[PDB]
């Protein structure tokens, strides 16, 4: 053979507030300090849109594509590294 | 039963799978002219012709999700059906498929009107312009790795016969890879002479190319043919050549703009004065058309050679 309630309550609990946009960008990358516009980005990248699919077939995309262009080393190669940990499915290339 | 499966044909072989101490199939019994007349698909297609106004309700049905750009959209619709294939006696084999070639900044969806005749089309076959060179355009010649014969691997010119070729982005391919489009632009046909298989074969495509400016932009300042990096050569073959500029514009941003939300919101086309033509139909109509051979009348014949006239004289005067 091949073998390949609690929670939910704490999420509406939190949904509640009207800070919680800022709240969960910030603890994405507690130690990278500072850049708080690109830790929103990731927030809705790893979210996603809402794929939308007409009616005669031609489906449309969702996801948001994000490109950093920067001095080396400047949040950019240590913020790569926490995404492939957070997120439930990443392949690093 | 032998000698009669030629490559690249879709049959239903029928026979029985035996195996062999490897399974073979011991073969018993085995496009748009293989669809048969049946009763039930020509009662649909008789229901669009007593609506009225076919010409125009099929021209608005594609693409439901771009705005604007009647005339472009017109071209798409007989680009599906194309012209007669009228075989002289003599031996010459008049090309009837049209050549569209969709120009302009890129920004008025030239990715989604190209994949958007490739899912209408019943053999059409979407690629791009730096991704597919010249070996995956024409044929790849690779090796059998059991009989060990060179054989001719089909590529995009080659399985996407009697349909719409959709080429992305003519201006960024190289120079190799515009070998075989000058071939089937005027021959349909192409030439291919490597590892020592010197055959030719068949492509009677339909190029739907979509060029772009080399500065991103287009330059108003600049001439026609230094603004696009294509030779005048390639532009006397194209039929139709459109310029669909980005122009900024208070009236068309605003219509566009309630028109994309309108999609990303219900999922759906806005309401208009028509029902929207779902696919499945509009191949029954196309197919159709197809089997009509229209015969050119004698008294519009005057009209065409007066209008030849009249267009070479006044591109004469705007040489300069």
């Amino acid at each position: 053979t091949v073998y390949p309630d609690f929670d939910i309550r704490n999420i509406n609990k939190l949904s509640k507030k009207k800070d919680i946009f800022d709240i969960l960008s910030q603890s994405l990358a507690p130690s990278i300090y500072g850049h708080d516009h690109i830790k929103k980005a990731i927030l809705l990248m790893l979210m996603g849109g809402v794929e939308k699919n007409l009616e005669n077939g031609s489906h449309l995309r969702g996801d948001i594509n994000i490109l950093m262009v920067g001095d080396p080393s400047t949040a950019k190669s240590q913020l790569l590294r926490f995404v492939l940990n957070t997120a439930s499915l990443a392949i690093a290339t | 039963l032998v000698r009669s499966l030629s490559p690249g044909d879709i049959v239903d072989v029928t026979g029985i799978f035996l195996p062999a101490p490897e399974t073979y199939l011991e073969a018993q019994f085995v496009k748009f002219a293989s669809f048969s007349l049946t009763s039930d698909v020509e009662e649909r297609v008789m229901e669009l012709i007593t609506s009225g106004d076919v010409y125009n309700r099929l021209a608005k049905s594609i693409a439901p999700e771009i705005y604007g750009n009647l005339d472009v959209k017109k071209a798409l619709l007989l680009l599906l059906v194309g012209g007669v294939d009228k075989r002289v006696g003599d031996g010459m084999k008049i090309r009837g498929d049209i050549n569209v070639c969709l120009m302009g900044d890129p920004g008025v969806a030239k990715s989604q009107l190209l994949k958007a005749i490739c899912k209408i089309s019943p053999r059409g076959v979407y690629t791009t312009g730096k991704g597919s060179s010249g070996v995956g355009l024409t044929a790849a010649v690779m090796k059998d790795p059991v009989t060990d014969e060179m054989i001719l691997e089909g590529g995009a010119l080659v399985l996407a016969d009697n349909g719409i070729c959709c080429i992305d982005e003519f201006d960024k391919m190289d120079e190799s890879d515009r070998t075989a489009i000058h071939e089937v632009m005027e021959q349909q046909t192409i030439s291919i002479s490597k590892a020592g298989i010197n055959t030719t074969l068949n492509a009677r495509t339909s190029i739907l190319a979509a060029a772009n400016p080399l500065y991103g932009r287009y330059n108003p300042r600049l001439s026609p043919l230094d603004n696009i990096n294509l030779p005048a050569a390639l532009l006397s073959r194209f039929d139709i050549l459109f310029l669909m500029l980005d122009i900024p514009s208070r009236d068309d941003d605003e219509k566009l703009a309630e028109h994309v939300t309108y999609v990303h919101m219900h999922n759906k086309q806005p309401d208009l004065d028509f029902t929207p033509v779902e696919p499945s139909k509009m191949r029954e109509y196309i197919a159709y058309a197809k089997t009509k051979r229209p015969v050119m009348s004698e008294a519009v014949n005057d009209y065409v050679v007066q209008a030849y006239i009249r267009l070479r004289q006044d591109s004469k005067r705007e040489m300069d």
